[PDB]
């Protein structure tokens, strides 16, 4: 009795172009009567969700008609035409017919397609101001990278740290981060940069 | 049209009680039934409560990790919901949302966030070292609580600066990040209203 | 029972059906396409016909050559060479109508007074109407007290002489020759219709504008089918005078539409009528369809420096406005026909604003051209040439050359690369995409139109092969002898031109289509050869071997059922077993004459190719089947003098007694006979207009005729296998009143059906009235392209 | 620049000298100043209108037939104004000879 | 939950919603009165 | 049990101004998932039935509008605004609360309305024609008696048949005729008829 | 669309079987339970019975009285309707509607007649009766079959033209009467396709 949102949490997509996402099943969702239960949710940021489709294909009133479903026993398909950049959000699809209900899942965002455009390094350690009271951050501010995947490590062998990223970057559009570390006061005596964009991780002494 | 206007707020420590009330008009409050929801930062949404209507009455179903310590009720008269919780923890920081429907979530309403644990206002001495030699964030290490903003040079400039949300550290002092990228004068200081810091200056090597 | 379960079910999917029948209706309201049927167009220079049109743009060729000789004009004082004289025009050329001064009044009913009265627009408007209805395969004359709505796009501007001081013999006409609301008022008059009759006058986009008005009333549902046309032609050198004042006029003539070397936009006349109908009933009723418009918008450019002025926001709105109606975006946009009009200003401002509209998201570069560049400014005439233009490419598949863009301008940036000028022939192939074209238009007024236009649904595809052996009669009608004469030549010409045509889609094709006239010709050959040379045999003059005669304001036939003379038959088993009419009810009157008369089908109508007990039942039989199968095939009878066994026959076609009992009275009749040997309906033994039901058993040639043409009868039709007394009636037809004519039904053992064929078109050569779609029913002929009308012009002039 | 519509029923009339031989003063606006096509456009060019500016003629029913063109405008939600007019005037002794 | 009266009904609720949602539409798309706001005239007999 | 639903019997209308008919119960008619299980149907003159209302107030698609159904869960109505010609015949309501319906009930009845017209009466006797040998027939006979509803009895009664036309389309008047037979013992000595629209009762003999 | 076009049909004996076919078409036949439902000559609608659909069961009720002789099949390949006979009486005549639904009765099909009696092909008698002493008329007496028409002297008149419906007697023989009205003759005429026996008579006091 498990539901899962198939199709890539990324979703690049353009204005101009259909795009469409299909969420999988377990068991057949149609019931003795004849009817799919199964319910569409979109989430913009910044605001609370909305009822796009329900039960299998039908569209509520005041959703814009570029929307459309489609569904099967255990297939389903939320499918657009003619895609804006105001549709970027969440979406997320329930099934109905187990009533007691849980978490709505992991979802699926999308974004703005781009290029690739690898990141930069900014990596140099700390000696005075606030800092000076102990601690340190190792953040090595990758800038301006489209796909999302950056992970972080470090040698001058790893433990506990802290993530921080923006939106994406109103119009450039390529997703800053600054994965940043906390460190204790009195423990003295970097950086693993593994984006997809890149062939070789950088990291500067200290 | 159909209004879901909510009301309350909250900023308490651990062990105390909360309420908070969902107002509804222009549609009839006794067929339906209502539902609470909350969605905790950073991550998705889950189910909270959920109280069916007159024709079969009360039959609560309170989600998991919250019987005893939280309660739903209505009232028709004015047609008003309640969630009334008791012994708040760590745990319930979150925007919490009122919404009509027991299993198809129709029109929501505006979101009520709270907050928990024990915390004060401290120094919001922010941080030094812009990019000179974006050099590590324009960090506000121990601060709270969460409201302040951020400013460049009597914000003048204005390019390629980024601010970042919160760390959330390890205990509730808080702090968010900025930055300037300028690799190819600058030193960022917050303002913070309560704690009444206004400050702005330009040391920099 | 039933809990919960099953009650809620069915009202869930009412609901839901209920919904989605709503919905359908909305977007049915809002957003229903429409179908072209047919174009009609005049252009400057020799193009009259689409077909001169497109091949004039493929071979790229130009239609300017000077000013015209015959209008009267003064044509020598019209330009000192110093600009700024009173009189001097700028123009030393451009592109006119050589036919503009010609005239038919007799075609339609006017007389030559108010003919000479009527403005030259309206009078090219009439006959691109006609030509137009004709081309789109539907007879003109069935369009009758129905809602069809006529919109035309004109400018005023003036003909002859002012109203004020009149004329000598042509006075009252003055006010209604020239008028724009009589420019539709006539059409609708002429047509007899009953929808909206509607001008407008909006500049150099009226045209267009009226198309938008004829996509809306066909959406809302007020009107089922729309003629949207507009016009202009100059009867005085007012115009390019007054132009000359503003010198926004180049001296040639031409339009160097986005070139570097641009002086002005010239001026034209032409005229362009297109119908359309929805799309659903257009393919309900298998109307052909050319192309489909989806969206419109018209719009406004505000207030701006001066009147003249452009604007670019304006036009940027009205093209994503008309997308938006479309529903659909800017990268489905293949070609534009851009206005290009050639001026210095225009163009630069023109090209920013297509730029901006369609080329930021745009992977394919977009091709643009002007059609100005072929022909000139044709002011109102403009627009829907520009429609036509995108049609015809589209469906040739392939896209033509504008002319003089050799040389790019200078005042435009292109670093882009998104718009493409086009220079050189693009090939335009179907695929799995779609192609889609739009149409721009703007007036000096300050109103812009732009349309969308869309390829045809490629469902036509999946037509079966049938063949058969029934010969089907050809027919051709006009108005004037010379009419019929040229009409013949010009069929043997284009059949000449194009070989391969099956003989049943040209005799469908001149079936119901051309409506019918006076003046008739029909003929049935078995191959296209023998069709030629009787054609060419009709076009010298001498008609032999068809069938021809004047028939003016006729419309009735009499069936007259003769007694004996037609003996011997000459047994037909043919047509029992080959037309299934006479296989049904000769066979039902044959089994019911059957018990009463022991003889039996079999015997003698077997026949031995190789006594009145017997062949009077079996005439009245094979009498009784060959009138229902006449009257089957579309032709009604009147008052029948029906003699002897006629009488039976009679009784037996109005009414008087039913097929069996009529069948049982005269066996009863042949058995008391054969002993001593050895529905209006007109009494012949008596002569008086009787009821069809006082004949009984108790009933049991010259005043009659005499009146029967008094009445206003004035054709005889006998059904028998040869025609008796057809002379006694022959002479009687020059002995008083109007002439008779009688046809016969079959021959001297002539059983065939192309007998019946030769009685057919001798029945249509004098004013019967016959249902084709009866005698074609299912062949498997499909409509095909034929020429139109052609005319007999006269110069109509009235000097100012 | 706001969306409003002018329809206006009108039929021509003979105003001033014929366009071959213009005066000395008014050359250059005697097509202007008669054509009934500008007749809404100055509406629209002095007020700065954007919307549908046509002229429609239809005799002695003109102005009337305008006025079922705007409310159609209206009901179809191309613009959010309508003026709906018509006017008649006779310069020259022409018309009722 | 209680028998199947738990979410058949709330989605003929919508549907019945959504129905008369679309019939007001098509009803105000067909048949809207117009409402006439000013007018001015100019007709003989010193009439302004 | 049942609810016994109940209408007002017969309603003549006139072309233009509305009409209504009314529709009472004995039980609530309310759900409790908050709905009304009542129906309207409509058989037109020699057709098939048809569907007009459901659950309460809905119009189906198809109808020809002018109809609308309201009413609390005892007090229904139907109402046409505007009336025409063609929307003739009869009318029932149909409950759902008891699945075991057997009967669809009397149902209303309606027609065009006209002045009340008094009708002729003509006895015929049992003549020696066909009737001929041992059998026995008299028809009396009425015509044109608007509104139709009238009785015939037989005095110096229990067997008759009686037969009605259907409106005599343009005059709208009924025409009616009843028949009484007998096998021999006749002659031993007149139907009597009753109209509202007429005065004291007549009758004639022989 | 969605037509039903019902067949069958005719006249039987007392006491034998019959077969009536509703042939679904234009829709989705999977879940759409149907009934039969009948209507007598001069009375109201009764309901017959309805057939389940295969999804919850496809059971069927019947209700009473035809409860032992009335049986329904639901072909679902075809997309069939079957409602079989079994010894039927005289009072069973009326004309039989194939509906969609099982509680909401949505689209109807056209009907059928099926009679059921015990008759030979017996034609008409002829019946003009005395003259109002205007009222002459001509009353048909016992005839079988259905469709008899009569008119005056050929159809020449039409006004006054009062022709009734048929009833049925004891012997199930209908009788057909019709009458003039004119001030002062006519021959009334009759057919009798199943016997053809058209005959015309005059009445003259």
């Amino acid at each position: 009795d498990v539901v899962m949102t198939q199709s890539p949490l990324s979703l690049p997509v353009t204005p101009g172009e259909p795009a469409s996402i299909s969420c999988r099943s377990s068991q057949s969702l149609l019931h003795s009567n004849g009817y799919n239960y199964l319910d569409w949710y979109l989430q913009k940021p910044g605001q609370s969700p909305q009822l796009l489709i329900y039960l299998g294909s039908n569209r509520a009133s005041g959703v814009p008609d570029r929307f459309s479903g489609s569904g099967s026993g255990t297939d389903f398909t939320l499918k657009i035409s003619r895609v804006e950049a105001e549709d970027v959000g969440v979406y997320y699809c329930m099934q109905s017919l187990q009533t007691p209900r849980l978490t709505f899942g992991p979802g699926t965002k999308v974004d703005i397609k781009r290029t690739v455009a690898a990141p930069s390094v900014f990596i140099f350690p700390p000696s005075d101001e606030q800092l000076k009271s102990g601690t340190a951050s190792v953040v090595c501010l990758l800038n301006n990278f489209y796909p999302r995947g950056a992970k972080v490590q470090w040698k001058v062998q790893s433990g506990n740290s802290q993530e921080s990223v923006t939106e994406q970057d109103s119009k450039d559009s390529t997703y800053s981060l600054s994965s940043t570390l906390t460190l204790s006061k009195a423990d003295y005596e970097a950086c693993e940069v593994t984006h997809q964009g890149l062939s070789s991780p950088v990291t500067k002494s200290f | 049209e159909v209004q879901l206007v909510q009301s309350g707020g909250g900023l308490v420590q651990p062990g105390r009680s909360l309420r908070l009330s969902c107002t509804a008009s222009g549609f009839t409050f006794g067929d339906y039934a209502m539902s609470w929801v909350r969605q905790a930062p950073g991550k998705g949404l889950e189910w909270v409560g959920f109280i069916r209507s007159k024709a079969y009455g009360g039959t609560t179903e309170y989600a998991a990790s919250v019987k005893g310590r939280f309660t739903i009720s209505r009232d028709d008269s004015k047609s008003i919901a309640y969630l009334q919780m008791n012994s708040l923890k760590t745990e319930d920081t979150a925007v919490y949302y009122c919404t009509r429907g027991g299993t198809l979530f129709d029109y929501w309403g505006q979101g009520t966030l709270v907050t928990v644990s024990s915390a004060s206002t401290k120094g919001p001495s922010v941080f030094p070292l812009a990019p000179s030699s974006a050099a590590l964030g324009c960090l506000v290490k121990d601060y709270f609580p969460e409201p302040v903003t951020v400013s460049w040079n009597s914000g003048a400039l204005t390019s390629g600066v980024h601010t970042f949300p919160a760390v959330l550290q390890s205990s509730g002092l808080y702090s968010l990040s900025s930055v300037v990228t300028v690799p190819s004068t600058y030193i960022c200081n917050v303002n913070h209203k309560p704690s009444n810091t206004k400050v702005d200056k330009k040391v920099e090597p | 029972a039933s809990t919960d379960s099953e009650k809620v079910a069915e009202y869930l999917r009412r609901a839901t059906l209920d919904l989605r029948a709503a919905r359908q209706r909305i977007r049915e309201l809002e957003g229903e396409p429409v179908a072209v049927v047919a174009m009609a167009c005049r252009l400057p220079g020799g193009v009259s016909t689409p077909e001169e049109f497109w091949e004039l743009l493929s071979e790229g060729r130009d239609a300017v050559a000077g000013l015209p000789t015959d209008r009267g004009w003064d044509l020598d004082s019209l330009f000192h060479p110093d600009p700024t004289r009173s009189g001097t025009a700028h123009q030393r050329g451009g592109g006119f109508l050589t036919e503009a001064t010609a005239f038919d009044p007799a075609f339609f009913g006017m007389s030559p007074r108010e003919a000479l009265a009527v403005d030259p627009q309206q009078r090219l408007m009439l006959e691109l109407s006609w030509e137009v209805l004709e081309r789109a395969g539907i007879p003109p004359t069935s369009l009758q007290a129905s809602p069809t709505g006529v919109f035309v796009g004109l400018i005023p501007q003036e003909y002859g002489p002012r109203l004020a001081e009149g004329g000598e013999g042509v006075e009252g006409y003055l006010m209604t020759g020239t008028t724009t609301s009589v420019a539709s008022g006539r059409i609708a008059y002429t047509l007899g219709l009953e929808g909206p009759a509607i001008s407008v006058d909006t500049a150099c986009s009226s045209s267009l504008v009226a198309v938008h008005l004829a996509c809306q009333s066909l959406r809302r549902g007020e009107s089922s089918l729309a003629m949207a046309g507009g016009v202009t032609v100059m009867p005085t050198p007012g115009m390019l005078v007054d132009f000359s004042r503003m010198n926004s006029l180049a001296p040639d003539g031409r339009c160097k539409a986005f070139s570097a070397g641009a002086n002005g936009f010239g001026m034209a006349e032409g005229a362009g009528m297109l119908l359309l109908e929805r799309l659903s009933d257009a393919r309900r009723n298998g109307h052909p369809v050319l192309a489909v418009l989806r969206g419109t918008a018209v719009n406004s450019d505000g207030a701006s420096n001066g009147l003249s002025a452009p604007n670019g926001r304006a036009q940027v709105r009205v093209i994503q406005q008309a997308l938006a109606e479309s529903g659909l975006g800017p990268a489905d946009i293949d070609a534009v026909e851009a206005h290009g009009t050639g001026t210095r200003l225009g163009d630069p401002i023109e090209a920013r604003a297509l730029f901006e509209a369609y080329g930021r998201d745009r992977e394919q570069p977009l091709h643009l051209g002007s059609v100005k560049s072929n022909l000139g400014h044709t002011q109102a005439a403009a627009g829907v040439a520009g429609v036509i233009k995108m049609v015809l490419a589209m469906r040739a598949g392939t896209l033509p050359r504008t002319l003089h863009a050799s040389e790019r301008s200078k005042e435009i940036d292109w670093s882009s690369g998104a718009i493409s000028l086009l220079d050189e022939p693009e090939p335009w192939p179907a695929g799995a995409r779609p192609r889609r074209a739009g149409v721009s238009s703007f007036g000096i007024s300050g109103t812009n139109a732009h349309a969308i236009i869309e390829e045809a649904p490629q469902v036509v595809e999946g037509e079966r092969v049938e063949a058969g052996d029934v010969v089907a009669p050809w027919v051709l009608s006009a108005s004037s002898a010379e009419g019929l004469r040229a009409q013949a030549a010009r069929l043997a010409a284009h059949l000449r031109e194009h070989p391969g045509q099956d003989p049943r889609d040209i005799a469908y094709s001149l079936a119901t289509g051309r409506a019918a006239l006076p003046h008739r010709a029909a003929f049935a050959p078995v191959d296209e050869s023998a069709a030629l040379r009787v054609l060419d045999g009709l076009a010298t003059g001498n008609a032999d071997g068809a069938a021809v005669g004047t028939s003016r304001a006729q419309q009735r036939a009499v069936f007259v059922f003769p007694g004996q003379g037609w003996q011997w038959a000459g047994m037909a088993v043919d047509l029992l077993d080959t037309s299934p009419v006479f296989a049904a009810a000769l066979r039902e009157c044959a089994d019911a004459l059957e018990p009463h008369l022991d003889f039996e089908v079999i015997p003698f109508l077997r026949a031995e190719a190789a006594r009145v007990d017997v062949v009077q039942p079996v005439m009245f039989a094979v009498m009784v089947s060959l009138a229902s199968m006449w009257r089957a095939h579309g032709v009604e009878p009147a008052a029948v003098i029906g003699h002897s066994q006629g009488e039976i026959a009679a009784a037996c076609v109005a009414g008087a007694l039913s097929l069996d009992d009529a069948a049982r009275v005269v066996a009863l009749r042949s058995r008391v006979i054969a002993t001593m040997p050895g529905v209006p309906f007109f009494s012949t033994v008596t002569g008086r207009w009787t009821q069809p039901d006082e004949l009984d058993a108790g009933y049991w040639f010259a005043d009659a005729v005499r009146a029967l043409a008094e009445q206003g009868y004035r054709t005889f039709l006998e059904v028998s296998a040869h025609p008796i007394l057809t002379a006694a009636i022959e002479e009687i037809g020059d002995g008083s009143g109007a002439d008779l004519s009688a046809i016969h039904s079959l021959r001297r053992g002539d059983g065939s059906l192309a007998d019946f064929g030769e009685a057919l078109s001798r029945a249509f050569a004098a004013g019967v009235a016959v249902d084709w779609e009866s005698v074609h029913l299912g062949t498997g002929a499909r409509r095909v392209p034929l020429p139109t009308y052609p005319f007999q012009r006269e110069r109509v002039w009235l000097e100012p």
